[PDB]
């Protein structure tokens, strides 16, 4: 009906910075809102930041000031740029949509986020 | 296609903001301008705003696992780990608490019944008065999924538990006010309805809630921008969005008698062009009807002018 | 423009039959197969049928002048003269009752409030048993605009007459058949619903009521052929009808995995082909797809090939 | 608004025929179900039939086999052919349509019906 597919992710160094984008394709008119969920092994996911068709954004406390996300209604397609990342930002990225009802609906495949700190 | 509204009446429709029939219809220029409704709002590109649940019956209500513990300066309560109402788990995100959970002020009297999931479970209900407000109880804080009331009618010594809906009864000290959604801290809310041009005021669907004062029950007010029916028939579209705003009429269903135009800003509330000291009331069985996309700054006619 | 229904999962809707949510989504052959129900009935071409409103919230309700009587050794009774749920007159016309009476049988709790017109409105709130009949001793005839209802009561509790709203509370020995409409004369129904091809059966939305006895209460089903949601959506639209019914899939929302096909006959109601004799539950979480317009004989899928 | 328009009515013997008819102009997109009701003089107005968008019937015990109704969707036209007319049959018809609601939102102009004895 909707599928979600993640491109970007990876392993970087804490202060670093990682793009992360989404295509959404099958029955798109029933796609409102799009997003990022977060997840750590043995956690639910977590909200990180969506956009609406109209452009209108939110963003979890905890990343204001260094993700921005960004939507092209036309290709059903949303970015996540992800700048001075921290060693807590660690976690699977999932992709998400809402639909009609204005439920989280959709889901991609996630991808995985690993900021890593050396102990020099 | 262009953007259409269905033909129905108002006094045909549900509100969105308490679960009860449109009764009224009006504009009143000494009520807030600029209400920050969380329930009752809908995009035209069809995103439901804030709150906003698609069905009627989840309008001011919640689900929830229900416990009792004491409170430290307040006593015995229940506590509510709150869930969507179809059972989906709740997870604090782009909006101020789960679907449907009440945007208003006050001391709301709760029906709470046992979880119904098949013929034959047994169910208990329980009374309870939860506060919304300016609280500033960390135990009070739907955004994070955790309510907590009172208890004030119990049929018997075995209160309900478990998973649980809660229906609103009635209310006290009602003010049209947002509760406090995050313990007095900053929460995801869709923005205040506006803004309007000069002269312009916001069309209000109004019904009635049952305002209790110890002894007497009177009616109190609540209005939403528009009825459950209008949200659930955007939400159900795609419409394309032309410009800033659509221009409408609202006719008498009988006569086809001019009563106002009016703009349907994009982000789902309408403005009149309306100027006097007080309330004006419409007729509720009149019809709406989309003429035409417009600008922000396209000027309608006064209420009544010929 | 070709029908299309509300991307809207049943579990995200309300229920057209008792106003609640939708909570099921089921065959089953056990059940009568071609029920009377007359709320929650919509023509695909936007004709409401039977009692069925709009609105949600008139969905087994009603309003009316009350008039309230002591009578020893019962207590107050009241005669409730009928109205529109908008207040508009009720005339006796071409369905059972006022839109959005109740479509069912038992002895069903009413909460009564004063009508509600303005802010500072006094308003009173009264519980009754209103016995919705067929009883060898039940005189309803919400067809003729009159029905009665009780509340035990030692003395008069000084209720005064006027406009009224009556919601339901619980149910009391539900029955899934129609009340007494008129006296124990005939009426005008929409008609069972059906037919049926050989080997189809009806799709149900369900709900639970609040179902009492003496020192208990307990969940009973009761299923409606569409949700509130579509009803609402066809009597808006004025669509075009092109043939007898409309082929539409149950999909997964996500993975759009087919669950079933199945037939919206214009008449308003879903059927599966399932042949099993025990009930079969779907997700609540699919929606349905129109796919095309389909002639009355078109043969669907088995549930489950 | 909607026009409805009746046409036909008049005096006719006991045991006669009569045909009426109803046309509706206006927003004719609201209208649903069209039918008649009838009132006589300090009597009560009184469903007599209707029919909807799909061609579904309905008529007072008092009329069935008596009277049919039909109806031409392209011309949103109704017509009503009255056989075996008896004298309480005397009345203004009106012809009527529902909204998009369920609601009788529409009335016409009526037009009288006489049957002699």
């Amino acid at each position: 009906q909707v599928q979600l597919q993640e491109s970007g992710g990876g392993l970087v160094q804490a202060g670093g910075s990682l793009r992360l984008s989404c295509a959404a394709s099958g029955r798109t008119f029933s796609l409102t809102t799009m997003g990022w969920f977060r997840q750590a092994p043995g956690e639910d996911r977590a909200f990180v930041t969506s956009i609406s068709r109209a452009a209108y954004t939110y963003y979890a406390d905890s990343v204001k000031g260094r993700f921005t996300i960004s939507r092209d209604n036309a290709k059903n397609m949303v970015s996540l740029q992800m700048n001075s990342l921290k060693p807590e930002d660690t976690a699977v990225y999932v992709c998400a949509g809402k639909g009609q009802g204005g439920t989280w609906d959709y889901w991609g495949q996630g991808t995985q986020v690993t900021v890593s700190s050396h102990h020099h | 296609r262009m953007v259409d509204l269905p033909v129905i009446q108002p006094r045909l429709c549900t509100h969105a903001r308490w679960p009860a029939p449109v009764y009224g219809l009006l504009v009143d220029p000494s009520l807030p301008s600029n209400p920050q409704w969380q329930n009752g709002r809908v995009h035209v590109d069809g995103t439901l705003l804030g709150t906003t649940p698609i069905s009627g019956s989840w309008v001011s209500c919640f689900a929830a696992e229900a416990a009792y513990k004491f409170q430290s300066g307040t006593g015995e309560v229940a506590t509510f780990t709150l869930i969507e109402q179809d059972g989906s788990a709740y997870v604090p995100g782009d909006r101020a608490a789960p679907l449907g959970y009440p945007d208003f002020s006050g001391q709301l009297e709760i029906e709470v019944q046992t979880e119904t999931t098949k013929t034959g479970d047994k169910l208990k209900v329980t009374t309870f008065e939860m506060i919304l407000g300016p609280t500033t109880n960390a135990d009070q804080a739907p955004y994070q999924g955790r309510v907590f009331a009172s208890v004030t009618a119990a049929a018997s010594l075995d209160l309900v538990d478990g998973r649980v809906r809660a229906v609103p009864r009635s209310i006290y000290g009602f003010q049209d006010t947002i509760p406090e959604y995050n313990d007095g801290l900053l929460v995801p809310l869709a923005p205040p309805i506006g803004p309007f041009l000069p002269g312009e005021v916001l069309l209000r669907f109004r019904t009635y809630m049952r305002q209790i004062d110890t002894a007497d029950a009177a009616a109190e007010a609540i209005d939403c921008a528009l009825p459950q029916e209008f949200v659930s028939w955007f939400a159900s579209n795609a419409f394309t969005v032309q410009s800033e705003a659509l221009l409408l009429r609202y006719r008498n269903t009988l006569t086809g008698q001019l009563l106002f135009e009016c703009k349907l800003y994009n982000e789902g509330y309408i403005a009149l062009s309306y100027s006097g000291s007080g309330p004006l009331t419409f007729p509720t069985d009149g019809i709406f009807e989309v003429v035409s996309w417009v600008p922000r700054l396209y000027q309608l006619a006064s209420v009544g002018s010929l």
